[PDB]
């Protein structure tokens, strides 16, 4: 579920994408390493 | 006993302006050698708003007497409570949009927090 | 048998002269799905422990609350000082063609109506005059052409006006209490001294 | 079978089309290109052999192949290297995109050939120490970069150094500068990025109408399913308009679905008919604005027909928000409705100011809303009088 | 009722309108309520009495003392966590910036039982220097019974119009209020009702009407 009224830049969009998904982290988010392997036979 | 000095070539703005009153209402209290001593601050960042002021008048005087506080709020410092009272020496120079902000917080506020202003005008007070 | 009768009483004002009027009304303006609800929510407000069936009186007072002149009702909350203020502004804008102008120019008709008239006590000072035009700066009355100086004091101020000449003439038989010296000044266009 | 629904295998003939025509689901690239993919073929073969780097920069719209062709450029020289002809060389990629500070591609760069990850400053000096070592072999690697514009900076630091790594001693970098334009280099980038490059640029024309009829056939070989009346059809139009190889197949699926929504009666049907054709384009390109007026009410068909009346007899397209309450009130009386309130007309402005149709300053100058109209002035009395 | 009613005899049509609103604790409303008014005082010593009366979970927040938004959303928690459960939270402080993480950390704090399926009012005091920093925080109060999906009210007591915070690409439309001006025949009676204990009520209103005709038009 995301909204497009919330985010304002780019920056913040790369680490609110996990709160969503967690299937590598916890409550705490990992390195801030823009993310670069997205997972895409 | 506490007085805060403060004029217009200090800080006028909006942060830096608030940032001057906290290190005025620190130092006229150190002044006392009673139970406090040396302690060396390093500002570095500690948020702060309106609530920094009235929480830390509220802690003054309840460390400082040994359980002397009566009901309802007075006979604090034996005679009557401390207010805080500032002085404006040098306002009619001052940012005039400034000076309208900081006085709409203390209206409301006024039962937990006695305010007392001293205006200082060089000429007149038709100007205010 | 509570719901039998909630279906067949919204038939019986569907088709009404009045609730009719109300549907066309707000599906000119707004015909989307999100204007019509409030017309749903502040009907159902007003149905408390004594209302056992609905009627067109629960749904026409609810329409017209939200659908007021909201620029034209702020003026009968006003004493006779800013009042005359916004029709002298208006009488300039008539000899005046689009183009601004302090606010030193409508004191110097301030002291033009005090004329023609016995000595009583309704004349003024001076200091009251910026007193009621300050009144209409936190009401956001008036906008500055682009820039709004700093170091502006009170006489330049090359504002204009946030109104018309339309509603400004309506909103006279409306409001209470009004002097029959003074309306009198507003629809003439200034002939006497 | 860990999935419940692991890829459902098409049992008809349209559900088997949609596999040929993926973007995806590619068996290898885009024909009808031999004098192109030969030329650039014997350039990099004629670099690996020679132990050296060089430069490449083609031009092109995003979409003639710059995604598909350079694929089989590697397909074809790794088969090379396993039968001892052409020495090995190693795979890297970097997309201009996927990173957010344009500073940022020594990271990709370091973590992709070795493993050590540092920043754009701790990295970026190693790497300049790593290409100037003397007596330390190296492997022919190639340089895939991609959008060229967002790397531009102020101090012009990331396009001229990049172009000098490969012209050096022991040194075998292969850049594949892939951008759009060809006047880039000539426009946005200044002097020293031009100079240090040279005019090897080689651009990419879009296919033809005889290449477009063939690389659909190729992908409906065994398909028989469409008629060879309306693939000409399709790629007839997108070949007028750009030649663009993805706003070709695009269409070809929208032909897919239209079909199947006639595939719910009884009857089953072979070949696809001429009324499949012309539903492909007027839905491919839908129109945002006849349908605006079509489907309005009545305060907002009158509010919009003022407008031109007020921009007829003065020939200024710019005016006030008080000139056009006044005839405004002029319309809605000939009808037979009540003058309307001054509340209202914010609200009736919030409508087309949400969808941006009327481009206007937000609410700070009630009095003074500059009209600006989205579209032109004659194409909303025709859509008008349709009613 | 002392200082819900006596302090203006002119609100026998607004007490049945926000009361009808209110209904119960598991009732709903709209995520965003704009009332505004006159003089800046009359509306906001109406509402420090009303839900002082009710008892029920309200806050007061204002947009003046802080002129960032990171200071904003941070005092609406410091004035939550106190009222949120039946004990305190030991005194915990909350590290926040993001709007983004705004409606995240507002869902946490309301899933006790005293802020499960209850009416949460958001008052707003002096909502009328919103437009100075940016255009996006506007439609966020809007839209929250949407994002949050919790019972919040959020209340607006400005002194500027509602046809002035216009968006540029739109917003919800929510209810406009307006209470009624001051009447002349109401003010007399509540100019009076304030008598010293020195005097009565015919002696003491005779010295209120000399001056209410003098000072009407000024």
């Amino acid at each position: 579920h995301l909204n497009g009224l919330l985010q304002i830049n780019d920056k913040i969009a790369l680490k609110e994408i996990t709160r969503q998904l967690n299937l590598e982290n916890v409550v705490g988010d990992k390195v801030f390493g823009s993310f670069a392997e997205n997972l895409s036979g | 006993p506490y007085v805060v000095s403060l004029q217009a070539k200090d800080c006028p703005d909006m942060k830096h302006f608030l940032q001057k009153l906290i290190s005025q209402l620190m130092d006229c209290c150190v002044d006392i050698k009673s139970k406090e001593e040396e302690s060396v601050h390093v500002t570095q960042k500690t948020h702060y708003s309106m609530d920094s002021l009235s929480s830390w008048y509220m802690t003054v005087t309840q460390k400082t007497d040994p359980k002397m506080l009566s009901k309802k709020r007075t006979t604090s410092s034996q005679w009557q409570s401390p207010p805080v009272v500032v002085i404006l020496k040098d306002m009619e120079s001052f940012a005039t949009k400034v000076l309208q902000d900081f006085i709409i917080i203390s209206s409301q506020h006024l039962h937990e927090f006695p305010l007392i202003l001293i205006f200082g005008i060089a000429t007149s007070p038709i100007i205010i | 048998v509570f719901a039998e009768k909630w279906n067949e009483n919204v038939q019986y004002l569907s088709e009404d002269r009045s609730v009719q009027e109300v549907l066309q009304k707000h599906f000119n303006i707004s015909k989307n799905l999100r204007s019509l609800h409030m017309l749903l929510m502040l009907a159902l407000n007003r149905v408390t422990a004594s209302h056992p069936f609905m009627t067109a009186v629960d749904l026409m007072e609810a329409s017209q609350l939200c659908s007021m002149d909201s620029k034209a009702n702020i003026v009968h909350g006003l004493s006779v000082l800013e009042i005359c203020l916004i029709i002298a502004m208006k009488h300039l804008n008539d000899i005046y063609e689009e183009e601004p102008f302090n606010f030193q120019m409508v004191y110097n008709e301030f002291q033009k109506f005090v004329q023609r008239k016995a000595h009583s006590v309704y004349n003024f000072e001076k200091p009251v005059v910026m007193k009621a035009f300050e009144h209409l700066q936190q009401l956001e009355l008036i906008k500055p052409m682009e820039r709004t100086s700093g170091n502006s004091q009170r006489e330049y101020q090359l504002m204009k006006l946030l109104l018309d000449n339309t509603q400004i003439m309506n909103a006279l038989q409306k409001y209470p209490n009004c002097p029959t010296d003074v309306r009198q000044w507003a629809t003439s266009s200034l002939s006497w001294l | 079978r860990s999935r419940s629904l692991a890829a459902q295998e098409p049992a008809s003939v349209l559900e088997e089309a949609r596999l040929r025509l993926h973007v995806s689901a590619v068996p290898e690239s885009l024909p009808c290109r031999e004098q192109e993919f030969q030329d650039i073929y014997n350039f990099v073969e004629s670099k690996l052999l020679d132990h050296t780097g060089g430069c490449m920069y083609i031009s092109g719209v995003p979409g003639t192949g710059k995604t598909a062709t350079v694929h089989e450029v590697i397909r074809c020289l790794q088969q090379a290297a396993q039968a001892n002809d052409v020495p090995p060389f190693q795979y890297i990629e970097v997309n201009g995109m996927k990173l957010t500070e344009p500073h940022q591609v020594y990271v990709q760069i370091l973590q992709k050939l070795t493993g050590q990850k540092a920043t754009a400053n701790h990295a970026a000096e190693l790497l300049a120490k790593q290409f100037c070592t003397r007596g330390s072999p190296q492997e022919t690697t190639v340089l895939l970069v991609d959008e060229l514009d967002l790397l531009w900076t102020h101090k012009q630091d990331i396009m001229y150094n990049l172009f000098d790594w490969p012209t050096h001693k022991e040194a075998r970098l292969v850049v594949l500068a892939i951008a759009n334009t060809m006047d880039l280099p000539e426009r946005i980038m200044m002097n020293r990025v031009s100079s240090r490059l040279g005019l090897t640029r080689m651009c990419f024309q879009p296919y033809t109408y005889s290449q477009l009829q063939q690389i659909l056939r190729s992908r409906l070989k065994h398909l028989k399913a469409f008629e060879d009346d309306a693939i000409q059809l399709v790629a007839r139009k997108v070949a007028a308009l750009s030649g663009d190889a993805r706003r070709c197949l695009d269409i070809c699926r929208r032909a897919t679905e239209i079909c199947e929504f006639s595939q719910q009666k009884p009857d089953s049907p072979g070949l696809v008919t001429i009324a499949h054709s012309m539903e492909a384009v007027d839905e491919m390109f839908s129109s945002s604005y006849i349908t605006a007026i079509k489907n309005s009410s009545v305060l907002e068909q009158s509010f919009l027909r003022a407008i031109l009346a007020e921009f007829r007899r003065s020939g200024l397209e710019e005016a006030t928000f008080q000139q056009i309450y006044s005839q405004h009130v002029a319309l809605c009386r000939m009808e037979g409705l009540p003058y309307p309130t001054m509340s209202e007309t914010m609200a009736v402005c919030s409508h087309l100011g949400s969808c941006r149709l009327l481009l206007v300053e937000p609410s700070r100058n009630d009095l003074l809303l500059r009209v600006r109209l989205n579209v032109s002035q004659d194409d909303v009395l025709y859509a008008l009088k349709d009613e | 009722m002392p200082h819900l009613e006596n302090v203006v005899l002119c609100r026998e049509s607004q007490v049945s309108i926000l009361q009808s609103l209110f209904g119960e604790r598991h009732h709903f409303s709209f995520p965003s309520i704009f009332i505004y008014g006159h003089t800046a005082s009359g509306k906001t010593y109406v509402t420090q009495t009303l839900l002082k009366t009710l008892e029920l979970p309200h806050v007061f927040v204002n947009c003046v003392e802080c002129f960032t938004l990171r200071l904003l959303l941070e005092q609406i928690l410091n004035k939550l966590n106190h009222l949120s459960s039946s004990e305190d939270g030991c005194s915990t402080e909350i590290t926040c910036e993001t709007f983004n993480d705004f409606v995240r950390l507002f869902k946490q704090v309301t899933t006790a039982e005293n802020l499960k399926d209850q009416t949460v009012y958001i008052v707003l005091d002096k909502a009328e220097y919103l437009r100075d920093m940016e255009a996006n925080l506007l439609p966020g109060f809007l839209r929250l019974q949407e994002l949050a999906d919790r019972n919040v009210t959020v209340l607006f007591l400005s002194e500027i119009v509602w046809e002035k915070f216009r968006p540029n690409t739109g917003c919800f439309e929510p209810f406009v209020l307006y209470f009624p001006d001051y009447s002349i025949g109401n003010l007399q009676k509540i100019l009076s009702h304030d008598h010293p204990p020195e005097y009565s009520a015919d002696f003491y209103a005779a010295y209120i009407n000399i001056l209410l005709g003098v000072f009407y038009t000024v």
